[PDB]
This record gives C-alpha cells, structure tokens and sequence, in this order.
C-alpha cells in the first residue's frame, strides 16, 4: 500500500499505517 | 517535501517512515 502515488487522505492513511504507535507528522507545505 | 514524494510521486516505505516520530 506504500509503493504508489500517495494523495491527502490516502497519505495520511499510510503514515498512520506505518508509523504505529510512534505516531508521525504531516506538514504538506513544508 | 512530503507531497512532492509521495503524491506527485511515488511514496516508499522508506520515505514514510522519515515522517514517523
């Protein structure tokens, strides 16, 4: 689920996804 | 930045995980 074009929602689904319990950040303009 | 990997190209495992705490 990681190997494609990853856009809004469906990123911030796949770092929830990965990130587990470490939690992530998003920052889209940066 | 992440858009520009991920969105207008193509994500990786690796790439996501730079963004994990």
């Amino acid at each position: 689920f990681v190997n494609q074009h990853l856009c809004g929602s469906h990123l911030v689904e796949a770092l929830y996804l990965v990130c587990g319990e470490r939690g992530f950040f998003y920052t889209p303009k940066a | 930045g992440i858009v520009e990997q991920c969105c207008t190209s193509i994500c990786s495992l690796y790439q996501l995980e730079n963004y994990c705490n």
